[PDB]
């Protein structure tokens, strides 16, 4: 029945069940699982057939055809030639610095006929085309629906979301990159520009390798004035409409008229049109308009009739693809293409309104899937254009050809493996046009971050860009994307994260919504005329307009009634009537971000205390939420169609008997908090603090230190951060359980108090307990991994041993005695800086050492020391070092609301101030830190945090809860024994004497951040080196120094410390002496030990000037020279 | 005037050629190949696309981008690095350097 | 700046063959009186006396950017619809 | 404050709303209810330091 | 990972408490009750398991890198 | 919220402090304020430094 | 006033473009592509509003009551059936001068009346 006050349990339980069901990266596993299920035999079977003669003749030339299809992909595999073929484990893949890639078989049939009419067709099944690079917890990859326990066997984390790449033993993860929505007509109004309005509708075939071919349709600006234009694809200049419609086949003016505006009773429709019209009254045939586009063609044909034909394949290929490619497609993409300019003038005339870039209905995610099938294609057309080369080669002369040569497997697999390793989304060949950004290096600090990274989208618009209307948050992000979690550099709105119930859709095909829709009442264009189109609702689906229906209700109803039961229409498709303009939309295509929404009839919910039970008891009735979704209770709505509908945000509070605000809603929210992200989910009453912080805090989530992965020890990765006693917060929101941020929690639930207690904490800063730093608090260990692989050339082998002083020639005075013979040190060795960890040398043409140093002033540990083999055979080396980071002052410290602050002082506990109890305070935050930020969400934790901890519950803090107030946890905290309000006594801990005001104290959670002081202190003295200009080196690695930027330089200016600014450019980064003519100003040529001082082109020798310079300065004056200019200095 | 080594050094074995250097070598195999041509060949149409290439190389050495012309791309098909380049603006040689 | 956009509602060409026909039913141009082809723009009350012109004002105007090509009868400033007719003189 | 919203909006839908001069209609409307919820949230704050 | 030795505040033992609160809390006990059943009255060392998250026995679950 | 609904609560204005909290649509349109400010904040310093 | 809207040649189908009949002074729509004459009824051959004064209610279409997002009041009636329950909504429209007037549709369908107050 109807669930009254039971809401707060029943919709979390739902939420349980959609997070137990689909995980948190099903985006990214569900297009990868698309891909490599239907859309590489899609690319591969789409592929034309090649065909190939010899060299026209020999005497005074037969072909075949080469067609495959149905491809085989198999599970990983690796061993070569050495073992027989063993199945890769993806740990095994991270250590020895593989590419966890899977092969991908096809099978081939080439027939050829040579003459006598016989056909002879060869099948080679199972034919290497190359390995795929798999992604992991995919429907292919080896750990697929493992249970934990044989996770834990093959060393793998059962927390371990998945949704990423091995490749060469890192982790790599596809970015959803953002574009415009497809075969969608927009029309825009560009401000300064010869044309006011301009329609355009960019359109792609369902995966084809022609590129998005983008027409616009367009109106001018202002005699006659407003005529209409059409810029086309490979037409070098605009087109007017009337001549397009003419040479798409129309003779007559009516016909044309009655594909642009449906009801002729229209006249302003009329009076808009016609300046167009009488534009082209001197073209009536279809050959004379063929002829005018052919003109106006990129390539322009010589003849009449060679401008017909190139006028005509871009009409039939170019022009449109989505509305179709065939014998007879002019009817339908004169339809499209008068509606194009309908929507145009509807636009210019106002009855409707311009459509928002920004509006997120209007974009589409390109998710692993789709990129991957974007590359594929690319690599595959390649791979295809050299097998025909090759045949070339071989049926040239005519003897034979091979196809198991012709077939390069490198191209595929390269090219992959390049694409995802580098980011660089593209042919190797156009590395700086190919887009960047792509397939990122995982973050793996926090179990935070690698989900936050994991489910990340990307707007490829361009950076440092003045123009903020894309970087804003849109209306249309409610619920699809985290409003608080962006980065805060020049990414602010272009990085942004994925809501933690939006899910994007995947696509499928639309003929079994086609073949649906051909049978109740409508009727295709080409079967009706205009006479009866203007009354009735125009029908898209994918974009393509495909028929028209007089009943637009109860084909809405009908359409909603099938995707509830899942009949034919799946749930992911999106069906969308525009009511006051009387288009209906249905989209089925891939990239549509859509979140779950309940379903609402006359005022009440589908889901009833039947569903809640029988969902309670899972795991036994196994009523997931696919059978939530299969029993019509739950839709999932994307932008377009959250357009067209009505919310309610709590079903209690919004439907019920009152002064009347809707009444009429459709769908409910099945909690608010799901409009959060990953990392926006763990800040605790996040709608008490201001926006800014919690973007902050989403930030600095992904910088918390924790148990980032279960198997940490196993794993052999660089830049590893675990806190020894990462704790559950005490207040928590109820959506990290879902997050599982009490199984991998990052911080240590602290006993802070806001108070100035000495002014080491006064900007921001804070104070520390050295006596609870000193029993373990916020103590961690700096995991730091060193690879390293022997070879190169044909005697140049490099070795790895103890390298002896008396053989090898090069050597630091570092001490060797640590390493073993085998030339690598054993774990469990104190180690430092300028301390050799493997020790490897190169035979010298006697030998020269290439021993790996460790890093400067890190002075750790050896953990653990791997050796293995890595793809090419050589011996290869991974050793990772513990270093232990016992928090000490200058240690950046936040809490879960954007409340920064490095370690001021560390008092012990004598010193600290205290309680009526013993209790002195883990830390001490400036109280001038509130007011100005307004966390007043950080007071509502830390006195929540004192409640729970007292009651003996875990607080909690779900943002709309509305359940808990200040009030209730003030009246639950009076009850302990403690001040309502969360203020004590302290008493000051020099004096004893109580301090007169009373100090706001009780357990938040704090976190501690990567932003270590020892990882940022460096100083210089006469360091090394640059090679090129003999200025110091940059980077705290490199010993180098830090630069005395323009800005520095000004600022001295200012000061009027002319002899300051000197040193600072001249002697304290490259000092430096030349000698120079005193005649030309021209450099000479000085050799100091026989004091010969002679300028070549003035044979003077004799009048000769030291001068001394900026080295910089000398090296441009050479360029200068090189580039022919003659800086001339005359010291007179 | 060729740069001396100072301008364009060569690393040992990453020995490693400049960027500039390699275009310095592409000008001198040009202007050999087409000085070779004019003795011995004078064919009058061969050497109008060697000078039209010695043209390209010797402008793209000290001027790599330009509008309606192809980058000089050493291999991998990254651009070279030209003198107008290394000290053009920031982090060039007299903004970043000087 | 006002232009004669601001003050006129609409604008209506007609083809009276003879300016004494008044295709329209107007007594003004009937008492006030060569093409047969002739403009007709209709202002509004409102911007004109927002503005303070007059017809006369408005004909000079044409009179001195067009020259003697063209004659406007205007209605008077006493019916409530303003009209003024433009010809073209041969 | 809200109640004074509500029938500023009722009298901009009865037409009943003349437009300031030189301020078309909606952004006379606009006006209005900045003005309101500014004078809302003044008067709110100045509660809150008394 | 595992149980503190003592409490950060305070420096009450609690690395001793924590297999005794979870027999505790396997059974009709609560954790406030398990909490000063074990002897925690400052919520400072009620916290250190209140909070506590015990990720040895995830850790466990891995075979050794010896045997 | 019903279209063409100007009222206070529709269109952006918090009537919650940040003690009784932010009702969800409160939330989101705080967040998009200050996601403005953000904005501003990175891209005023590309112009003010050159 | 009215609106002059464009009629179309029986022969060909082509736009016509007045003419005139120097010899009768009378005015002739004219195709240029044939011969074909016709004489025109209105006398009218082009009006611009430039005020604009529109009545929106032509533009607006009777299913926009089945809109569950627009507002829905009982307190203004349909006319021609008393129908209860009415459905109002502001101009939609770009190029509305000064308009914040609401425009109502009767639901209960098959009466689809659309009043202005």
């Amino acid at each position: 029945e109807i669930t009254p006050d039971l809401w707060q349990e029943a919709c979390w339980i739902v939420i349980s069940s959609y997070f137990d069901e689909k995980g948190l990266v099903r985006q990214q596993l569900d297009s990868f699982d698309e891909f490599i299920q239907m859309s590489v035999q899609r690319i591969v079977e789409d592929a034309p057939p090649i065909d190939l003669q010899a060299e026209a003749q020999h005497a005074s030339p037969p072909r075949y055809l080469l067609k495959f299809e149905q491809i085989y992909l198999s599970k990983p595999t690796h061993w070569e030639r050495d073992g027989a073929p063993s199945p890769m484990m993806p740990n095994e893949a991270r250590l020895r610095n593989l590419t966890y890639s899977a092969p991908l078989y096809v099978d081939i049939t080439k027939t050829v006929i040579k003459e006598g009419e016989e056909q002879l067709q060869t099948q080679h099944q199972k034919t290497f085309i190359g390995k795929i690079p798999i992604m992991l917890r995919s429907t292919y990859c080896l750990l697929n629906g493992l249970t934990d326990r044989d996770l834990c066997e093959l060393n793998e984390c059962p927390l371990d979301p998945g949704g990423y790449f091995i490749i060469n033993g890192s982790e790599k993860v596809l970015i959803a990159q953002e574009k415009m929505a497809t075969n969608t007509v927009y029309v825009f109004a560009k401000k300064d520009s010869k044309y006011a309005y301009t329609g355009e509708c960019r359109s792609c075939l369902e995966n084809s390798s022609r590129p998005t071919s983008t027409i616009w349709v367009s109106m001018l600006a202002r005699a006659i004035g407003q005529r209409i234009v059409a810029t086309l694809p490979y037409i070098k200049q605009e087109v007017p409409i009337i001549i397009v419609f003419r040479a798409l086949g129309f003779v007559s003016d009516r016909d044309i008229l009655e594909h642009i505006i449906y009801d002729f009773e229209d006249p302003e429709m009329m009076e808009m049109v016609k300046p167009s019209l009488d534009e082209a009254f001197v073209i009536q045939e279809q050959n004379v308009a063929l002829n005018f586009i052919g003109s106006r063609g990129a390539k322009p044909g010589v003849t009449k009739e060679k401008r017909i034909k190139y006028a005509k394949e871009v009409l039939q290929k170019e022009m449109l693809p989505h509305v179709g490619v065939s014998d007879f497609c002019e009817t339908k993409k004169a339809y499209f293409l008068g509606y194009m300019v309908h929507r145009l003038l509807l636009a210019a005339l106002g009855r409707r309104e311009l459509d928002d870039r920004d509006h997120y209905g209007n974009k589409r995610l390109d998710l692993a899937g789709p990129l991957l099938a974007f590359l594929f294609r690319g690599m595959f057309k390649n791979l295809l254009k050299e097998v025909r080369i090759y045949a070339q080669k071989f049926i040239d002369r005519g003897k034979d050809f091979n196809l198991e040569l012709a077939i390069k497997t490198r191209i595929i697999s390269d090219g992959l493996k390049y694409s995802l390793a580098t980011g660089n989304w593209g042919d190797q060949k156009k590395a700086h046009q190919a887009r960047a950004g792509v397939s990122q290096v995982l973050n793996r600090l926090t179990f935070a971050s690698t989900l936050s990274h994991l489910r990340r989208l990307n707007s490829p618009i361009g950076r440092d860009g003045k123009l903020a209307k894309p970087r804003q948050l849109h209306n249309t992000l409610w619920g699809m994307v985290c409003p608080a979690e962006t980065p805060e550099g020049h990414a602010v709105g272009l990085v942004k994260n994925l809501a933690l119930m939006a899910y994007i859709s995947v696509g499928s095909q639309p003929s079994p919504i086609l073949e649906f829709l051909e049978e109740w009442s409508m009727e295709n264009l080409e079967e009706i005329s205009p006479a009866a189109i203007a009354d009735a609702t125009k029908i898209f689906v994918n974009g393509c307009w495909v028929g028209i229906h007089k009943d637009p209700e109860q084909l809405m109803n009908t359409l909603r009634k099938l995707r509830r039961q899942m009949d034919i229409i799946v749930s992911e498709v999106s069906m969308i009537r525009d009511i006051r303009e009387r288009e209906i939309r249905i989209y089925t295509d891939a990239g549509r971000i859509c979140r779950p929404l309940l379903i609402v009839e006359k005022q009440k919910l589908l889901l009833k205390k039947r569903h809640i039970d029988q969902l309670k008891e899972r795991e036994y009735n196994n009523y997931s939420w696919q059978d939530l979704v299969a029993s019509g209770v739950v839709e999932y709505i994307d932008t377009l169609e959250e357009e067209t509908v009505m919310l309610a945000m709590t079903p209690d509070d919004l439907q019920e008997k009152e002064v009347a605000y809707c009444s009429t809603y459709t769908h409910c929210e099945i909690h608010p908090s799901m409009i959060l992200g990953v990392c926006a989910s763990i800040i605790p009453f996040p709608d008490h603090n201001q926006s800014p912080r919690n973007t902050y805090q989403s930030a600095m989530g992904k910088q918390a230190m924790g148990v980032y992965i279960t198997n940490f020890h196993v794993r052999m990765d660089t830049l590893a951060h675990v806190l020894y006693y990462p704790q559950k917060p005490l207040v928590t929101t109820r959506s990290m359980e879902y997050l599982r941020f009490r199984e991998l929690p990052a911080g240590i639930n602290s006993i802070v108090a806001i108070a100035s207690y000495t002014g080491y904490n006064q900007e921001d800063s804070v104070i520390m307990n050295r006596s609870a730093v000193d029993r373990g608090f916020f103590r961690s260990v700096f995991y730091r991994s060193y690879k390293e692989q022997e070879s190169k050339g044909f005697d140049q082998e490099e070795v790895f041993e103890k390298p002896t002083r008396e053989t090898c020639q090069g050597m630091r005075h570092a001490i060797y005695d640590k390493l073993d013979d085998d030339g690598l040190i054993a774990p469990g060795v104190r180690v430092s800086g300028d301390d050799v960890i493997i020790g490897k040398t190169v035979t010298l043409p006697t030998k020269r050492d290439c021993s790996t140093f460790l890093r400067t002033s890190e002075t750790g540990i050896v953990d653990q020391v791997m050796v293995t083999l890595n793809q090419e055979g050589y011996k290869f080396c991974k050793i990772r070092v513990r270093s232990v980071r016992i928090p000490q002052i200058g240690d950046k410290f936040a809490s879960r609301h954007g409340q920064k602050g490095t370690c001021g002082i560390q008092y012990r506990q004598e010193d600290m101030p205290f309680t009526c109890e013993g209790i002195t305070p883990d830390i001490i935050i400036n109280p001038h830190a509130i007011p100005s930020r307004m966390t007043i969400g950080h007071l509502i934790e830390c006195l929540q945090g004192k409640v729970s901890a007292n009651k003996g519950e875990i607080g909690d803090a779900t943002p709309f809860n509305d359940a808990v107030n200040v009030q209730k946890i003030s009246n639950l905290l009076s009850d302990y024994g403690y001040h309502l309000r969360g203020n004590e006594v302290l008493y000051n801990g020099f004096t004893g004497r109580k301090i007169t005001s009373q100090i706001f104290i009780g357990p938040t959670y704090y976190q501690r951040l990567k932003h270590m002081v020892d990882d940022k202190i460096h100083s210089r003295a006469r360091g090394p080196i640059q090679i090129l200009n003999r200025q110091p080196m940059e980077g705290r690695s490199r010993d180098g120094g830090l630069r005395f930027g323009e800005m520095e330089r000004d600022c001295q200016i200012a000061h009027g410390a002319a002899q300051f600014l000197r040193e600072r450019l001249f002697e304290a980064s490259d000092p430096y002496q030349v000698h120079v003519c005193n005649l030309c100003g021209i450099m000479a040529i000085a050799n100091t030990r026989t004091h010969t001082y002679e300028c070549r082109g003035c044979r003077n020798k004799t009048q000769i000037s030291l001068v001394r310079m900026p080295y910089a300065c000398k090296l441009l004056f050479q360029e200068l020279m090189s580039m022919s200019i003659a800086p001339r200095m005359m010291s007179v | 005037p060729v740069p001396p080594l100072s301008v364009r050094p060569a690393v040992v074995m990453q020995r490693n050629q400049d960027d500039l250097t390699h275009k310095l070598a592409d000008i001198v195999k040009i202007n050999n190949q087409l000085r070779r041509n004019e003795q011995n060949g004078a064919a009058a149409h061969v050497i109008a696309e060697d000078v039209k290439l010695l043209q390209f190389h010797v402008a793209t050495m000290v001027d790599n981008e330009l509008p309606g012309l192809p980058r000089a791309m050493q291999k991998s098909g990254r651009p070279l690095k030209s003198l107008k380049q290394r000290l053009k603006g920031k982090e060039g040689r007299v903004r970043g350097n000087l | 700046h006002t232009t004669l956009r601001k003050v006129t509602a609409n604008t209506a060409i007609y083809y009276d063959p003879n300016p004494q026909s008044t295709v329209v039913a107007e007594d003004q141009e009937w008492v006030n009186v060569i093409s047969p082809w002739l403009l007709r723009v209709e202002l509004d009350r409102k911007h004109m006396t927002d503005r303070k012109l007059t017809m006369e004002q408005i004909a000079e105007k044409i009179n001195a950017g067009f020259g003697d090509d063209l004659n406007c009868i205007f209605n008077d400033d006493n019916a409530e619809k303003l009209v003024l007719r433009i010809r073209i003189m041969n | 404050a809200k109640q004074d919203v509500i029938e500023v909006i009722e009298k901009a839908h009865n037409n009943e709303l003349e437009p300031t001069p030189g301020n078309t209609l909606r952004q006379t409307f606009e006006n209005q209810v900045n003005r309101i919820l500014n004078d809302a949230r003044d008067k709110t704050g100045s509660s809150a330091q008394k | 990972m595992i149980i503190p030795v003592r409490c950060f505040t305070c420096g009450k033992i609690v690395g001793n408490k924590w297999e005794a609160y979870l027999g505790l809390l396997q059974a009709e006990y609560t954790e406030g009750d398990a909490l000063d059943a074990l002897g925690l009255k400052r919520y400072c060392c009620r916290r250190m398991l209140l909070a506590h998250v015990d990720l040895i026995e995830k850790l466990l679950n891995y075979a050794p890198l010896e045997k | 919220f019903i279209k063409d609904d100007y009222g206070p609560e529709s269109r952006g204005f918090v009537e919650n402090s940040y003690l009784a909290g932010l009702t969800p649509t409160e939330f989101f349109f705080h967040a998009m304020g200050g996601r403005e400010g953000l904005i501003d904040t990175a891209v005023k310093t590309a112009e003010t430094g050159y | 006033p009215g609106f002059v809207g464009i009629r179309f040649c029986q022969e060909c189908n082509n736009m016509l473009y007045p003419k005139e009949d120097k010899e009768n002074r009378i005015l002739l729509y004219a195709c240029r592509n044939c011969d074909y004459q016709q004489e025109a009824d209105n006398s009218c051959i082009y009006v611009n509003k430039i005020t604009h004064e529109v009545d929106e209610l032509t533009q607006i279409i009777a299913d926009v009551s089945q809109d569950p997002t627009l507002p829905r009041t009982e307190d203004h009636p349909c006319q021609k059936c008393g129908h209860k329950e009415a459905v109002f909504f502001q101009s939609h429209s770009a190029r509305a001068e000064d308009a914040m007037r609401l425009y109502y549709v009767c639901t209960a369908p098959h009466c689809g009346h659309r009043w202005t107050e």
